């Protein structure tokens, strides 16, 4: 081979100024297995993208043992029933309180200001139930 | 493990100048995203090498080592690889192991980096804890306010940092002097290497003679080379694989005779002045060949009398320049009254036989066939910077360059070969009298101490008598505190300041960990290292070169010269909210929001018209340089002083000081010095008079100083999880002591602990131990002798070896070959 | 997927042929990667065969690559370019020089059997290579 990497897809989400304030957008990467989720917070946060550095994405999956987190809008979290771990959405997927070794991965997008677009093109932690994040 | 990630083409890709030793080894820091990587065609990567086969030899210096994962302030996460320069002319593409570790040794959550300081520390009483910036900087400045208004500046002491590289440079070094010496305005400060406010290089300063007067191509251009005092395999590893062994191995002779067309220039030759027999040594006979090395194995503090032989027979011979000594010269017929020694007198002191020492004198000072002198550059460290007697050395060695004209010649120079890199841009410092600081502190003077950028624990001299006093007023301190219950700030400053009244010392340490010196601060503050900050400096041969910032920083952690100005605010604002404006104006000019501000203030600012006083390496051209105008020179930077500029030339520099014969003193001449010999000071004499063994210390190649990083790195662990002390032999069977037993050293001022290495090239009563180490702490054993101007005798002290035990665990991983390659 | 390196597995000789002290060269993982097997005489850690003493490693010099000399009396490989020194009997463990990665180990497998001594595995990274395996 030589490569060390996996080869994520690029995948289109959006354009950015689509994003409602805390309004989750639901999409798939990086295939139509692996649920997740590109939120505009409202705020500046650290690794935040877009206009107003703000938008930031997860896999929604729970690195506990794999329930589909749901995004609670009035704490800006990630709320697992499986265990009850939960995560924050604005502090890269720590989690508050819960079971799991590991934060909640974040998917990494690019934000293209000619366009407007917001491209997946990676994951920074490894989703649930899985060996590599390509399978 | 088996792989590395490439750099893509297209990485970032900045300067970055070695953060260790006086080299200055130009790097390249790639960066990149986690989730990228290069292909291995040439044209697909960074690097431009072909990974799609195997690499020939010296294609490529990369490890795992030069590579890392950083975690940067947004949670994003870069490859970064930290590879030396081919094109750079200090190192073409050579990296020392201890350079070579970099990346390592850059900030990352999980690796060597770890136990980095990332926010304020606070000893409580009797806990750890973190705090806030401005808590701390309300008890630090406070502390320092309140000494000031009752004690003035003599209540505050400072031990600093006044070298280059990491920890030091030009920005550092100024920042911190602007506030110790013209916001503070204090007297009480020592320097990181020594305990007082002085120099290394007073005697030959005082002759006109500054001590990096030359380039390294000088060492390409010489027929004879002296490392005095001087390990340079080891301790100035590049210089001596790129410059020196170029020249011993001929590939520099035809550059030599296309400068000088009528000049005979024979095989290079290299002699040695060291008691011990080192791995430059060895080095030397491997690649010229025993015929072409004299070892010149003095008694140890013997420098004196050999350099005063020697000059005594040069004169004799006539095998000096009278019409440069006439010329550009005073005092040479005194220094050859005081001065005066027969070979026969110089050998019974020295133990060096006097065909030897002809031969020296042969190689060295005789005319070539041609009718010119020899070009011989003589390079000089430790050995004797803290050897018998700082200042004669020094008068005596430079009498003998000056008479035989090897300054200002090209392949010459009586040079300091460097320790850290230089970086020097300071206000004059305020007193009119050297301090002995730590005796100072050992008999209870000051309120507050703060180690900035060093760790006296571990290299002070007389270093138990120091760590000793420390931690008993650090403890009256820690016991004033503890009765404290729910105080303002303001109220906890003045109960410190009470303990201190009562023999207590307030510590602070300012330092990327920890260390040692944890077990006596009530306070830590965390910097920033090159690459987390821009950071300028220059090498050995005066050559600036600025580090470029790549990456934040671990946590609120800062570069020091931004924590001098965080300083100095914060005592302002205290002055003007008590109503002292005259007071807060002594801490005006700290307005600084990156460390380019620190540059701008000082070294752009010598000399320069409406400036304070400043003294700076830079000189009054270094307003020439600027941060931009470095970036476009590359590693190569430039040689100071800068000459000229513009935007066609870039900078233009000085290769070669005093090529012209005009010296630094009043007159414009080099001053010849009487050099007495007086043997070794009666305190050093009482220890030899009482103790079996001369206690030798000093650099191991791999170790870097006090270890800092090197303690958390597990390959270096394991090879040196204890400071070793190489002993001869016989010595080690008459005390049932082989390989990785470990032993008491001591003698009357202290007990320290090493694990014995057998060395064969060690003689008999002799050992060497390395120094400032972080498991044995050698300067224990050092004694309490400095000279004239507060230059300790490191190298000189004697102690006894007390067998403690075998230490199995050393025997089953730690390898006790042979050091000396043959 | 797959996270380890694909080695070849390649026969460098019976144990029982080995001398004490007596350097066997081979290549491993291919023909342009030089190794060296030596009999020790005396176990060490990890050592393989029926002493425990067989070693084996990369000769290429893991500063810049110049290829090693194994030395029988000091059992050592002594690197000509800038003096590094590795101990054989400290599993690469550098003495002195300038290189930051101890010489890369060839792990043997060995077999009672057959008394086969088979190269198996690299542990370390070989000179002037993005990965042991090209
Ligand atoms: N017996 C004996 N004693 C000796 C000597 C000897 O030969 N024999 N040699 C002497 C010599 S030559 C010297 S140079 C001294 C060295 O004495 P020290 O200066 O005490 O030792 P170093 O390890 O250089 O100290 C550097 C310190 O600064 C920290 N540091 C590193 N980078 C930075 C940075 O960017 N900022 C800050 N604020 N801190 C930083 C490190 O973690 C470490 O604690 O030892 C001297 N002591
Ligand atoms: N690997 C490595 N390199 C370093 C450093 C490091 O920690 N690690 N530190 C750097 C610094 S800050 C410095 S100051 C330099 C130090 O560089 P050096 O001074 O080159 O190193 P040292 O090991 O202190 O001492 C040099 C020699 O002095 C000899 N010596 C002892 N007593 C005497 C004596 O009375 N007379 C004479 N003529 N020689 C004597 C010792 O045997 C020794 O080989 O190294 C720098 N480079
Ligand atoms: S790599 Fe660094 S340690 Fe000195 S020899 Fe070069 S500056
Ligand atoms: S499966 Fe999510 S907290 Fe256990
Ligand atoms: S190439 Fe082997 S020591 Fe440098
Ligand atoms: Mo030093
Ligand atoms: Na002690």
């Amino acid at each position: 081979a030589g490569r060390t990497t996996l080869q994520y897809p690029a995948t289109q989400v959006s354009v950015a100024k689509n994003l409602k304030a805390n309004e989750p957008v639901s999409f798939t990467y990086p295939d139509t297995s692996s649920p997740c989720v590109a939120v505009k917070l409202g705020s500046p946060v650290p690794g935040g993208v877009g206009p107003n550095n703000d938008i930031v994405a997860y896999s929604v999956l729970c690195t506990h043992m794999g329930f589909p987190t749901s995004y609670d809008k009035s704490s800006k979290t990630f709320k697992c029933p499986g265990h009850f771990t939960e995560f924050d959405a604005e502090k890269a997927g720590q989690m508050i309180c819960g079971q799991a070794t590991e934060n909640l991965p974040r998917v990494l997008l690019r934000y293209d200001e000619a366009s407007d677009a917001l491209t997946a093109v990676g994951v920074d932690g490894l989703i649930y139930g899985r060996q590599a994040n390509v399978i | 493990n088996d792989r590395i990630t490439l750099p893509p083409a297209n990485a970032q890709r900045t300067n970055m100048t070695c953060h260790f030793c006086i080299v200055g080894c130009g790097y390249h820091v790639y960066k990149w995203p986690e989730l990228q990587e290069g292909g291995r065609a040439p044209e697909q990567n960074a690097l431009g090498l072909d990974f799609r086969k195997q690499l020939p030899p010296l294609a490529v210096t990369l490890t795992p080592a030069m590579t890392n994962v950083v975690t940067e302030h947004n949670g994003r996460r870069y490859n970064i690889m930290v590879v030396p320069d081919k094109a750079c002319v200090v190192n073409s593409g050579l990296s020392s192991t201890r350079g070579g570790k970099m990346a390592s040794y850059m900030y990352t959550p999980t690796g060597d980096g770890k136990q980095r300081l990332k926010a304020p520390r606070l000893y409580a009483a009797d806990q750890w804890v973190d705090t806030t910036w401005d808590h701390a900087m309300a008890l630090y400045a406070g502390l320092i306010k309140k000494t000031l208004d009752k004690d003035g500046p003599q209540g505050v002491f400072f031990s600093c940092f006044d070298h280059g590289g990491a920890g030091g440079g030009f920005e550092n070094t100024w920042g911190t002097g602007k506030l110790m010496f013209s916001a503070i305005q204090t007297p009480m400060v020592r320097i990181h290497n020594r305990p007082a406010y002085n120099s290394e290089c007073h005697a030959t300063r005082e002759m006109g003679i500054g001590e990096l007067n030359n380039a390294y191509e000088d060492a390409q251009l010489a027929d004879v080379i002296w490392s005095i005092g001087n390990n340079p395999y080891e301790s100035q590893t590049n210089y001596f694989l790129n410059h020196w062994l170029p020249n011993l191995q001929g590939a520099t002779t035809s550059k030599k005779k296309e400068r000088f067309p009528n000049e005979n220039f024979p095989q290079a030759r290299i002699i040695f002045v060291d008691p011990r027999e080192t791995p430059s040594v060895a080095i030397a006979r491997h690649v010229a060949g025993n015929d072409r090395v004299l070892h010149l194995a003095i008694e140890p503090g013997t420098d004196t009398a050999l350099f005063n032989g020697l000059f005594t027979y040069v004169v004799e011979q006539g095998w000096i320049d009278k019409p440069f000594i006439e010329a550009h010269t005073k005092g040479f017929d005194d220094a050859v009254k005081t001065n005066r020694l027969s070979l026969d007198e110089c050998s019974n002191i020295t133990g060096v036989p006097v065909d030897m020492l002809k031969r020296a004198a042969e190689w060295s000072y005789k005319p070539k066939a041609s009718g010119q002198a020899p070009r011989t550059m003589h390079a000089y460290e430790k050995g004797i910077i803290w050897g018998n007697d700082n200042y004669v050395i020094q008068s005596a060695l430079l009498d003998l360059v000056i008479a035989t004209h090897n300054v200002g010649r090209r392949g010459t120079g009586c040079v300091r070969m460097g320790g850290h890199q230089e970086g020097y841009t300071r206000p004059p410092y305020p007193g009119d009298k050297k301090i002995y600081i730590d005796q100072e502190l050992i008999k209870g003077k000051g309120r507050i101490m703060t180690w900035w950028g060093c760790n006296n624990f571990q290299t002070s001299n007389n270093a138990q008598a120091l760590r000793e006093a420390i931690l008993q007023r650090s403890a009256i301190v820690k016991q004033a505190m503890q009765k404290a219950r729910g105080a303002t700030t303001e109220e906890m400053v003045d109960v410190i300041y009470e303990a201190t009244q009562n023999g207590g010392l307030f510590v602070t340490s300012i330092n990327l960990y920890p260390t040692k010196l944890a077990e006596a601060a009530h306070l830590m503050l965390p910097a920033a290292h090159p690459g987390e900050m821009n950071l300028t400096s220059m090498n050995g041969e005066r050559r600036i070169r600025l580090s470029e910032k790549f990456m934040d920083p671990p946590g609120t952690a800062m570069a020091d010269c931004l924590i001098a100005a965080r300083i100095a605010n914060a005592l302002r604002d205290m002055y003007q909210k008590d109503g002292k404006a005259e007071m807060a104006a002594q801490f005006e000019g700290f307005d600084w929001k990156t460390e380019e501000d620190a540059f701008n203030d000082g070294f752009r600012r010598a000399g320069q018209p409406g400036a304070p006083a400043i003294d700076s390496q830079g000189g009054s051209t270094g307003h020439l340089v600027t941060y931009d105008r470095l970036r476009k020179s590359g590693n190569n930077g430039v040689q100071l002083p800068v000459v000229s500029w513009d935007e066609s030339k870039g900078l233009v520099g000085t290769e070669m000081l005093y090529t012209e014969g005009k010296f630094d003193t009043d007159d414009g001449k080099a001053h010849f010095k009487p050099a007495p010999w007086n043997g070794l000071p009666a305190t050093v004499q009482q220890q030899k008079d009482k103790y079996r063994f001369w206690l030798n210390n000093g650099r191991n190649n791999e170790v870097w100083q006090t270890a800092y990083h090197d303690q958390y790195n597990s390959l270096m662990q394991e090879r040196y999880p204890m400071a070793y002390i190489e002993m001869n032999p016989d010595d080690c069977k008459q005390l049932d002591v082989t390989g990785g037993d470990i032993v008491e050293v001591y003698n009357d001022f202290g007990s320290t602990f090493a694990m014995v290495y057998p060395v064969a090239e060690i003689k008999r009563g002799q050992t060497f131990m390395l120094f400032g180490y972080v498991n044995g702490i050698q300067g224990d054993v050092t004694t309490d002798w400095t000279d004239r101007n507060i230059i300790p005798y490191y190298k000189g002290t004697w102690g006894d070896i007390r067998k403690v035990g075998s230490m199995e665990e050393f025997k089953r991983t730690v390898s006790f070959k042979s050091r000396r390659f043959a």
